[PDB]
């Protein structure tokens, strides 16, 4: 339910930095997230930002400060500050208060109920919107089909 | 599953953590079923 | 006074014509009017019949010394 | 694995037309028929009786890979005469050859049996 | 259909590789690949 | 194995003949006459029977499984 | 300007095979002829195959591939019926298609022979053509064989399982008036059953002004049709052919 931001890194624990802006002390065995560094937040003036972009913080505990975004949320931003010497710089703020300065068809046994084909049976390999590879049970060969010239078993 | 005793044929099911051996025979080795999927050939 | 021949090699037509093609395929302006044409080997040479490569070829003499030519000043053949 | 789908030999897909006709610019009143998912069979008859008709200057054909199933017509006629015409005029020659000599088998078969 | 030939996106090829691209690697001509002008390789058996 | 069905090259049946093929050899007929009897002129058909080895019999010695 | 007019003489007729000569027609006629004997008489054949249980020596396929070359007597019902992929049904209806059913347990340590008598049809129109028979398969005690066939209609072209004829005897100038071929040495070949040249000559004098003609066939049935029942199918899809080349040729002169 709630991220976090390594702040510390000691002997046995973490200090990590969440997203309420709560120091806390953890042990190393929280888990990895993937990172998705191409998100888009919007500030408080309706313009997208991104990371690595400066913002200044125009409401907020933290108003006045400007730093580097580093890591997003849904709803929060992640800001490091080198002259800021407190958490090594890393704090966090709500976005809304910044401004910038699987096919269910594969592997189902189906069977050609319209076309060329028809008569026949295969497994799906691979499913689209459109059609579908199946790997054809009679002869040595896969081949691709629409979905509506299928009918499952 | 259900697998076929090599010598005497003798029909029987193993779990997956027993070695396995006929139940009447001794015999120790086993032939797995037909498979219970429906086949089709054309005849070409 | 360029000493060298007056004649395009056919290694000089091969990387002349690659390179223009490759250009012609990085979206470059076209010397010449094509005619429809959509693969960039044809235009290149469509160009180079024309005589209409922007080209400049160095020719290194072997005592380091160099010359250059332009593509229209060689004898296509 | 690459072997065809042989059923798909003589059955037009989608998007492929019977039969194609191109003027060869080469020679006046020189056309040439592509038609596909065909043979010798209809190719060499056709030509055959296209060679019949004295109008018809030349007439040919070839399948340009016998893997490939197009067979290519060439047919060339006097400067009064479509090549076209020629070739319906052909087809009705054939199928009216080909109802007679039904007619007649039926009548042999008849009589064979009586007899 | 397995083997490949790297084509440039020009306004002469946009639409016949445009079509290519959507035919992906399940038919025959087709494509594996779209390689911007940034690096990414977004593959075309996987992305739809 | 088995008798095939047909001969390859012309397509006449041949597999309701090669029991009667066996049983007319019974009978001490030369080869050629039997296969005359059978009603196989063109030597496509003759190489079939004359050729064919019926191994389906050695192979059923085995256990049915 | 126009096509020749052929006369027929069937010289011998039997259900097996029949034997005729066309006169007065042209060589590309007789050949795409026999072709479409060959190639374009449409039968019914036992093509989709479903194992139920098999116990045999021999793996599916191979038994799939046996019951594909069972000639069916078709004589009449394959015109009525149609082709699977042209037909609506889900897989199979009467319509396009034909059921068998096959089901033999061998509990008899005799030996066993599950043969084309064992086939049964859904509809006694088409049989296996014996119905002595042909094997399929010899079965010993313990082992099973149980499968539901589907036939459907087809020709030799698609697939050699549909191919009607058993082999098509076809001869024009028996003499070698036209020359056609070279024998080196005449003398050293046989005569043909057709062929008038007596027993002191080797070849008709080469007549220049030749076309050729009388054409001999003699077509030999599997059994699936009967050889007229062949001949007069051959011509009329030759006939279907043509016609329908017909309508495509005036569309696209149309267009
Ligand atoms: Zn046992
Ligand atoms: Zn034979
Ligand atoms: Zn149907």
């Amino acid at each position: 339910q709630t991220v976090g931001v390594i702040v510390r890194l000691e002997r046995e624990t973490f200090q990590v930095l969440n997203m309420y802006g709560k120091v806390v002390t953890v042990r190393h065995q929280v888990t990895r997230k993937k990172d998705n560094r191409f998100a888009v937040a919007l500030d408080s003036e309706q313009n997208n930002i991104h990371v690595k972009d400066i913002v200044k913080v125009i409401d907020g505990p933290h108003s006045g400060r400007e730093g580097e975004i580093r890591h997003l949320f849904r709803s929060f931003a992640f800001l490091h500050c080198k002259k800021l010497v407190e958490n090594g710089g890393m704090f966090v703020c709500k976005t809304r208060h910044l401004v910038l300065a699987d096919n269910e068809l594969i592997g189902q046994t189906v069977r050609i109920s319209q076309g060329p084909y028809k008569g026949y049976i295969g497994v799906v390999k691979d499913a689209t919107e459109s059609t579908a590879r199946v790997e054809l049970h009679s002869t040595c060969q896969t081949i691709s089909v629409d979905r509506q010239r299928l009918t499952t078993v | 599953m259900i697998y076929i005793c090599g010598e005497c044929h003798t029909e029987n099911e193993i779990k997956s953590r027993d070695p396995i051996r006929c139940r009447e025979c001794g015999y120790r080795i086993m032939y797995k079923k037909r498979t219970k999927r429906l086949v089709v050939f054309d005849a070409r | 006074k360029r000493i060298t021949t007056p004649y395009m090699t056919k290694y000089e037509r091969a990387r002349v014509l690659g390179t223009r093609a490759l250009q012609i395929a990085m979206c470059a302006p076209v010397m010449v009017e094509l005619e429809g044409e959509t693969d960039p080997l044809l235009i290149a040479m469509k160009e180079l019949k024309a005589r209409k490569i922007p080209i400049i070829i160095r020719r290194y003499l072997p005592d380091g010394s160099y010359e250059d030519w332009g593509v229209d000043e060689l004898i296509i053949s | 694995m690459n072997a065809p789908p042989a059923f798909e030999s003589f059955l037009l897909f989608e998007g492929e037309k019977k039969i194609t006709i191109n003027k060869d610019t080469k020679v006046p009143n020189a056309c040439l028929f592509t038609i596909n998912k065909e043979d010798h069979t209809l190719g060499n008859i056709i030509k055959s009786q296209l060679l019949k008709d004295p109008q018809v200057l030349f007439a040919g054909y070839k399948v340009p890979h016998p893997l490939e199933h197009k067979i290519i017509i060439r047919v060339q006629t006097t400067p009064d005469y479509s090549p076209q015409e020629a070739f319906t005029n052909a087809i009705t020659d054939l199928i009216s050859e080909l109802s007679l000599l039904e007619e007649r088998f039926r009548v042999a078969i008849k009589d064979k049996q009586e007899g | 259909a397995n083997m490949t030939f790297a084509e440039i996106v020009t306004p002469f090829n946009i639409d016949r590789l445009q079509e290519l691209v959507r035919r992906g690697n399940s038919q025959y001509p087709g494509a594996k690949y779209i390689i911007r002008d940034n690096g990414d390789r977004i593959d075309l058996r996987f992305h739809p | 194995m088995i008798i095939p069905v047909r001969c390859f090259t012309c397509g006449k049946i041949v597999g309701n003949k090669w029991e009667a093929y066996l049983g007319l050899l019974q009978a001490e007929y030369t080869e050629g006459d039997a296969l005359d009897a059978l009603g196989l002129k063109r030597y496509c058909c003759r190489r079939m029977l004359l050729a064919h080895v019926d191994l389906i019999e050695k192979l059923l010695n085995y256990a049915p499984l | 300007p126009y096509a020749n007019q052929p006369t027929v003489r069937i010289t011998e007729l039997t259900d097996e095979n029949v034997k005729f000569i066309i006169e007065n027609t042209d060589l590309a006629v007789a050949n795409s002829i026999r072709r479409v004997f060959i190639a374009e008489v449409p039968i019914i054949a036992i093509d989709w195959v479903q194992i139920d249980a098999n116990s045999s020596v021999l793996h599916d396929e191979f038994i799939a591939h046996r019951l594909g070359l069972i000639p069916l007597t078709s004589d009449d019902i394959v015109d009525k019926l149609q082709y699977s992929r042209d037909c609506t049904c889900e897989e199979f209806c009467p319509e396009c298609s034909v059921e068998f059913t096959l089901d033999v347990r061998c509990n008899e340590d005799q030996t066993r022979h599950v043969t084309s008598r064992d086939l049964i049809s859904n509809s006694p129109r088409v049989i296996p053509v014996t119905s002595d028979d042909i094997l399929i398969v010899k079965l010993r005690k313990g082992q099973e064989l149980r499968l539901r066939a589907y036939a459907k209609k087809g020709f030799g072209k698609e697939h050699a399982k549909w191919n009607p004829t058993a082999g098509v005897a076809f001869e024009y100038d028996p003499d070698n008036a036209l020359r056609h071929t070279v024998y080196p040495k005449p003398e050293e070949w046989p005569k043909s059953e057709y062929s008038e040249l007596d027993e002191d000559e080797s070849q008709a004098p080469y007549d220049p002004n030749g076309k050729p003609e009388r054409f001999y066939y003699n077509v030999e049935s599997c059994g699936s049709l009967r050889p007229e029942t062949i001949v007069l199918s051959a011509l009329s899809g030759l006939k279907k052919k043509l016609s329908d080349l017909q309508t495509q040729l005036s569309h696209e002169i149309q267009s």
